[PDB]
């Protein structure tokens, strides 16, 4: 009964898995498919703002 | 953008301050030169007077 609901909650969840997990795949799949990046830039941009107050 | 602003208005201070002194240095030793020739303008008439 309430078993049969609480089979249903966890029926959806694996669903909502499955759905971020496509919504990922995607994002990865259009990602490997083209070719900086925010990454680098701020550990430069820590170099320069350190380096010009020492200078 | 502001970063790179100031950046470049230090270097400015500094292409300056490196400047103001070098010729500061020499803006000086002219006036060495005028002192020099007044100490031995006064000295070589002291010793004679004439």
């Amino acid at each position: 009964h309430m078993e049969a609901e609480v089979d249903k909650l966890e029926l959806m969840f694996q669903k909502a898995e499955s759905d971020l997990d496509y919504i990922q795949y995607r994002l990865e799949y259009e990602i490997k498919t083209n070719h900086k990046n925010p990454v680098t830039l701020l550990k430069e941009l820590s170099v320069i703002k350190s380096r010009y107050q020492t200078l | 953008q502001t970063l790179k602003d100031d950046i470049n208005i230090l270097l400015d201070k500094a292409r300056l301050e490196n400047q103001e002194g070098i010729d500061f240095i020499k803006a000086t030793k002219v006036l060495m030169e005028k002192n020099s020739m007044d100490i031995m303008k006064i000295r070589e008439y002291f010793q004679k007077y004439g």
